[PDB]
């Protein structure tokens, strides 16, 4: 038998991934620097240079993971490759949307936004309950040193749980590229203004 | 972008009411449409949004069952039909473009002005 890739997503081209990882990292500075979050560095964690705290950070491009396969073994991997959509896309360009940027004292990450088409991709757990089709979709930017990624996603739930029921509050700050919430328990939401287009190519990464 | 919302008003619990929502300067069909409202001293929470065709629709499980939203693209134009309204309804209604997962709705420049729904005797 062959064997599936460890995960199928969108990877970022080179000039996508930069252009979102300087995003991410002016995010970073700023929001170190801004008095709200500095008045709550305790449920969080002289400054914090969130650059350093999250200090484990992707390497080569960066990516938004569809379906984990570990190589077939987890569940609904091999259902997942099956797919036509999943083949007939296999190695085709994509455009995605970033809308938000996030930080909770674990990961910092991008909220991705998908069309229709790239909806098809995305796979069919307790987190996301309540929420749409695809809530999960992120790009990770950055973790603390005993994170593993995996956590982008369910910090990301977490913030949309908070979002939908309107606890994220009133904005705290604009920031050059939106509008800034503190949603308590160290956790922080960008809301840009325009989104950000990255363009991609769908395929699967084997290690 | 504008967005005028109309259809709001005072209504007793189990009633309904039909909010509309006339969309112009974007290609309203190219876009996924939706619903928020603000209650009395709460922030701005989701209610429903729908695709640009109309094929796939999201509700909170708060209205799930009671609510549909629907569109005409043909006239530009948003709809949510409110059945079976109760008191925790009360709130100021706004459509907003884009989806609810985009957070486009918490910028003024993406939403419409809002409509008032009252639920009580």
């Amino acid at each position: 038998k062959d064997f599936l890739p460890l995960y199928f997503g969108w990877f970022l081209t080179k000039k996508s991934s930069e252009t979102l990882r300087k995003a991410g990292q002016v995010f970073l500075e700023e929001l170190g620097n801004h008095k709200a979050f500095k008045k709550e560095l305790r449920h969080f964690i002289e400054k914090l240079e969130l650059v350093s705290y999250f200090g484990k950070r992707p390497p080569g491009v960066l990516h938004c993971t569809t379906k984990f396969c570990d190589y077939g073994k987890a569940a609904g991997a091999e259902e997942y490759a099956q797919q036509e959509v999943v083949k007939r896309s296999y190695g085709k360009a994509f455009k995605l949307s970033i809308s938000a940027l996030f930080v909770t004292p674990k990961t910092a990450g991008a909220q991705v936004v998908l069309t229709d088409q790239e909806l098809q991709l995305w796979p069919s757990a307790s987190a996301s309950e309540g929420l749409p089709p695809g809530s999960r979709a992120h790009v990770t930017l950055g973790c603390a040193a005993d994170v593993q990624p995996v956590q982008t996603g369910l910090d990301l739930l977490d913030i949309l749980q908070q979002v939908k029921g309107g606890s994220q509050g009133e904005a705290v700050g604009e920031l050059p590229r939106g509008k800034l919430y503190s949603l308590g328990k160290g956790r922080w939401m960008l809301s840009l203004t325009k989104k950000m287009e990255v363009k991609a190519i769908f395929t699967g990464y084997y290690g | 972008v504008q967005l005028e919302e109309s259809g709001g008003g005072l209504v007793q619990p189990g009633g309904s009411l039909r909010l509309s929502c006339a969309a112009s300067g974007f290609t309203f069909s190219s876009y996924v449409m939706s619903w928020v409202r603000q209650a009395p001293g709460k922030g701005l929470e989701w209610v429903s949004d729908i695709n640009s065709g109309g094929s796939r629709t999201y509700y909170t499980d708060s209205v799930k069952g009671r609510f549909t939203i629907s569109r005409d693209n043909a006239k530009n134009t948003l709809y949510l039909q409110m059945n079976s309204l109760k008191p925790e309804d009360t709130a100021v209604y706004y459509c907003a473009r884009d989806s609810l997962l985009s957070t486009r709705y918490l910028h003024t420049s993406e939403r419409g002005q809002g409509t008032q729904v009252t639920v009580s005797s």
